[PDB]
RNA sequence: UUGGCACCUCGAUGUCGGCUCAUCGCAUCCUGGGGCUGUAGUCGGUCCCAAGGGUUGGGCUGUUCGCCCAUUAAAGCGGUACGCGAGCUGGGUUCAGAACGUCGUGAGACAGUUCGGUCCCUAUCCGUCGUGGGCGUAGGAAAUUUGAGAGGAGCUGUCCUUAGUACGAGAGGACCGGGAUGGACAUACCUCUGGUGUACCAGUUGUCGUGCCAACGGCAUAGCUGGGUAGCUAUGUGUGGACGGGAUAAGUGCUGAAAGCAUCUAAGCAUGAAGCCCCCCUCAAGAUGAGAUUUCCCAACGUUAUAAGAUCCCUCAAAGAUGAUGAGGUUAAUAGGUUCGAGGUGGAAGCAUGGUGACAUGUGGAGCUGACGAAUACUAAUCGAUCGAAGACUUAAU
RNA sequence: UAAGGAACUCGGCAAAAUGACCCCGUAACUUCGGGAGAAGGGGUGCUCUUAGAGCCGCAGUGAA
């Protein structure tokens, strides 16, 4: 598996929070070593999602992010709920393979190639 | 992908015995170096078990004369006549390492 | 340490022969001018 | 795996209690002894009375390792401690009692007094 | 007198007729195919071309080396075989009593024979001199500011130079490696499978060469 | 070596010892061959050939040297800026402090001693170890190769038998052969025994969080602790060097004169070393002398587009600093995911039951599980682009 | 970090080990203050009952 260029603690937080993230944007931007790194992490998560279980809710709450999500009119969630709700529904009759990564091309800062890392 | 396990398979043993760390064996040795075969038997609570197939391994150890021994054997060696389970233990780990420095009723392992 | 003799500059463009970038792996864009090979348009 | 200043318990009652390992015999540049290998050794600590005193440079057998050794049919022996026993010249040992488990590979070696001499031959 | 191509699958142990422990490395040595015939008078030596493994057929706009390319399917059908992955010669055979197209099954070997195995060693990668060469370490402590490092070149004045095979940091592993007389300790006719007594060179999956034994 | 000389260096050629790493000589320490012996044997003495390999771990001292302890077949002597500080150390020695003995009226000093006392440098060229790009090799290419030449390796103990024989009053005790098995060294490898194993399992302390309980997350060396897969590994597991051939050294001869004899030599003929050339392992056609074999491909008018063949780009690992190498690119298992296994951990959560409770039992070899194995196109290896021959001449056989 | 444990080295340099609190116990020598925290030992978690009875782990100043 990859370091990211991160001690072993800040690889871990900061793929907890690209996952988070993916859940609740379906959709973010990131650097190709960051993007094919997390995929494990976020369709792993779903696995759990679509077992369904208590226990497996509470193996996904040691991964995702305490974050709230506000809704279409008011009506707030929370990332686990949206990851065993909505997410977990869209992806009962898939076999794996909830993610999919297009790269976009180095950026201007650092020559680093940025790449779009989405949900199916 | 199981060509080992194919060429290896005449080479493991059915007649074992069911055990886990923390049971007490008698296991029944064959000695054939000197003027005959014969048999010693090597009592001691098992407190390793490793590896998979023909390749696995056990270790028992016991108290000889107040000096602490062990002998790992292959699980499917020949040279093993029988093994009996004498007594079932009741431990919290796979490998009992930790009874090596105990000695006397500290190294004691309770039954179940 | 230390350069015993400067570099002429026979030497120094002897040695920059192999300094040099290459042109990009590029591809025409069937529908959406020119992209990255495997990359997507990102802007059209 | 004994080597030089490596201390060894005294398996017999020849009067030493721990030996330290001047030389491990066998050939230039050999490191490491193991069971059934003879060793130099000085006597550190004896027991008063004895006939071997502290201080003697004598010759020992070892019978026990912690390393232990391996055997022919991949089967293993490991002792909780090193112990050896003192020898004369034609291997016969300088006490008249053995103590501990000794290891079988002292019958390759024709230690067979110090053999049969011990309570255990495992 | 004898030689065959396959695959190391890895490790295991085996039990002999007195119950000890035989380490053995399991090669599988399917699909060996004569390819080619080389003659004194043709070539100026005698061998026989072995080939090993079934590639698949050719196909325009093949990527890979997964599909033979013409050249090759057109050199396997000289010999109507399928085009092989690995393809070696044998110069210790018995040019007559090979047919260019017959198999090479592993019953060819018997238990009890002496073999030579050669394969390419593991690679290492760039290594230093204390892995690379065996060298000693210096101080750990003690004031020391030399661990790893290589040492002493060379003299002084004389000789002004370092000598050629000095040993130093470079790749290491990765180098055709042969190892003799090892002993063969089952032949399995299903499976194709040969059994070797200990260790032979290489990665798991590498192409090994068991002949017999020179010595 | 101690010196003599003062020829290079005073706009600086770092001094002793050790460490790391060697390399060369032979006046040979061991091992191999041999002559003489005041050589019975076992051991020795001395001389000749021989440099292939080997040739130690400690106590004391800054030490070199040396003495000692314990080994060993042996613990050889020398050169390489008394080899090696832009490789290390810095105990000693030419530094400022201080003290003793001694000398000096003194400031101070030493055929002396004592305690303390900054070791800078990012490698341009040659050299060396690895690893790529270009062009050449009279068509282009894929693969398999010969070997000019180069490198590596080269050591040796003990025991048994012969045989308690030969030799010898005895004591003692073989040469030549046969066999077994080690030490050191080299090399490959992870089945085993172990080490490590910072995205594996479990236990546990303090504290702050997820509103509370329960269950979890953060931080405290991975908080600490017990285990541990793959990989990488030695102390672990295999293997190698005591062979065989050819020519020789010191020798030993046969035949044989010069020189009626004698004579190994002058012509001839043999025999004879761990040494030489091969035999063993590795590299190797930039071997510009650029070799060989098999197979594939074939254009027209410098250009444009192509053939075989490759690359760019992308998924990767058995490979890897990067290049390179190798597995793959949808006519697809290359990676990820998914499902199922191996191995590891060791009995999840929830619930029920027992207990005042800490907890315990059951559901249930449970739950979890990076790297290992299989199956499965669910996700990503899209489209596409670039490079790439058309075989010169002269003479001979056909 | 196996086995060993100063064999390293000018020299145990560096590291490892010791370590808090409570309770036992503590030498030569001495200027009678000391030495002395000499040395060397023991205990420690959690639950319940009124010092015992239990419960759990390899390990209870379980980290620093
Ligand atoms: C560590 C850095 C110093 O290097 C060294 O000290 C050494 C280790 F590099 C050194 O001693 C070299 C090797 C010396 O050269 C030798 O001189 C001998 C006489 C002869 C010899 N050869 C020819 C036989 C020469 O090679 C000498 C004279 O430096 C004193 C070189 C000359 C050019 C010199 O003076 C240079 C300039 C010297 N220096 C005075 C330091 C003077 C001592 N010092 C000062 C400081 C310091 C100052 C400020 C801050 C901090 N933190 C530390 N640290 N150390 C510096 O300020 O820097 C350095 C480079
Ligand atoms: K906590
Ligand atoms: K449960
Ligand atoms: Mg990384
Ligand atoms: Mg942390
Ligand atoms: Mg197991
Ligand atoms: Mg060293
Ligand atoms: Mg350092
Ligand atoms: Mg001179
Ligand atoms: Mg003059
Ligand atoms: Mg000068
Ligand atoms: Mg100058
Ligand atoms: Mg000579
Ligand atoms: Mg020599
Ligand atoms: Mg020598
Ligand atoms: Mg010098
Ligand atoms: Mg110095
Ligand atoms: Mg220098
Ligand atoms: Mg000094
Ligand atoms: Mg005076
Ligand atoms: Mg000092
Ligand atoms: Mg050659
Ligand atoms: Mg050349
Ligand atoms: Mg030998
Ligand atoms: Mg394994
Ligand atoms: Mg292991
Ligand atoms: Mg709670
Ligand atoms: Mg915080
Ligand atoms: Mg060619
Ligand atoms: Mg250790
Ligand atoms: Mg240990
Ligand atoms: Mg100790
Ligand atoms: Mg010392
Ligand atoms: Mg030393
Ligand atoms: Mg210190
Ligand atoms: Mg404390
Ligand atoms: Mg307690
Ligand atoms: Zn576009």
């Amino acid at each position: 598996y990859r370091k990211l260029g991160r001690t072993s603690d800040q690889r871990k937080a900061m793929l907890r929070d690209l996952a988070t993230s993916l859940i609740i944007s379906e959709r973010i931007e990131t650097t190709e070593a960051r993007a094919k790194e997390v995929r494990s992490v976020v369709e792993k998560l779903i696995t759990l999602g679509k077992k369904g279980d208590l226990a497996s809710r509470r193996n996904a709450a040691k991964t995702l992010r305490n974050v709230e999500i506000l809704n279409e009119d008011e009506t707030t969630q929370t990332a686990l709920q949206k990851l065993f709700g909505e997410i977990a529904e869209r992806y009962t009759e898939r076999q794996g393979g909830y993610t999919r990564i297009l790269k976009q091309g180095p950026r201007r800062g650092d020559g680093a190639e940025s790449v779009i890392i989405e949900l199916v | 992908h199981k060509l080992i396990e194919a060429v290896t398979k005449s080479q493991l043993r059915t007649d074992l015995p069911s055990f886990r760390p923390g049971d007490t064996l008698r296991v029944h040795v064959r000695i054939i170096e000197g003027t005959r075969e014969r048999i010693q038997v090597f009592e001691g609570v098992v407190i390793k078990r490793r590896g998979g197939g023909v390749s696995e391994t056990f270790t028992v150890r016991k108290i000889s004369s107040g000096v602490g021994v062990e002998r790992t054997f292959p699980l499917h060696t020949p040279k093993i006549e029988k093994i009996e389970v004498k007594r079932r233990g009741k431990v919290r780990r796979a490998k009992l390492y930790y009874l090596r420095s105990l000695r006397g009723k500290a190294a004691r392992i309770q039954e179940i | 340490a230390v350069p015993k003799r400067r570099t002429s500059k026979t030497r120094k463009n002897k040695r920059r022969t192999h300094f040099k970038i290459s042109v990009p792996g590029m591809t025409e864009c069937p529908n959406c001018e020119y992209k990255l090979s495997h990359r997507v348009c990102k802007n059209c | 795996m004994i080597q030089q200043e490596t201390r060894l318990k005294v398996a017999d009652n020849s009067g030493a209690r721990e030996v330290l390992t001047i030389k491990v015999l066998g050939g230039s540049g050999r490191k490491t002894a193991n069971i059934g290998d003879v060793i130099v050794c000085t006597v550190k600590n004896a027991t008063p009375g004895g006939v071997v005193k502290k201080g003697d440079v004598v010759k020992a057998v070892i019978v026990r390792t912690k390393s232990g050794v391996r055997r022919n049919d991949g089967s293993y022996i490991k002792f909780d401690e090193n112990a050896c026993v003192i020898i004369r010249d034609d291997k016969g040992p300088r006490g008249t009692r053995i103590f501990g488990p000794v290891a079988r590979e002292l019958r390759e070696g024709n230690f067979m007094k110090i053999v049969s001499l011990a309570p255990e031959v495992l | 007198t004898k030689g065959i191509l396959g695959r190391k699958i890895g490790m295991t142990q085996v039990f002999g007729e007195n119950g000890e422990l035989i380490p053995v490395t399991v090669v599988e040595a399917k699909e060996n195919v004569v390819l080619q015939k080389k003659t004194v008078e043709v070539d100026g030596y005698n061998a026989i071309q072995v080939g090993f493994e079934d590639k698949k057929a050719y196909k325009k706009d093949a990527k890979s080396n997964k599909y033979a390319n013409k050249p090759a399917e057109g050199h396997a059908k000289k010999a109507d075989a399928a085009p092989k992955r690995f393809i070696r010669e044998f110069r210790n055979v018995d040019v007559d009593a090979y047919e260019v197209g017959q198999e090479v099954s592993v019953d060819t070997f018997v238990a009890g024979d002496v073999i030579d195995v050669t394969g390419v060693s593991k690679g290492k990668g760039f290594q230093g001199a204390i892995k690379r060469h065996g060298q000693s370490r210096g101080p750990m402590s003690h004031g020391s500011h030399f661990h790893r490092a290589p040492g002493s070149v060379g003299m002084a004045s004389d000789a002004s130079r370092v000598f050629k095979g000095q040993k130093m940091p470079g790749r290491m592993g990765g180098n055709t490696v042969t190892v003799q007389n090892l002993e063969v300790v089952q032949v399995d006719t299903e499976n194709k499978v040969i059994l070797v007594k200990g260790n032979v060179p290489g990665p798991k999956k590498g192409l090994v060469e068991i002949r017999t034994s020179i010595k």
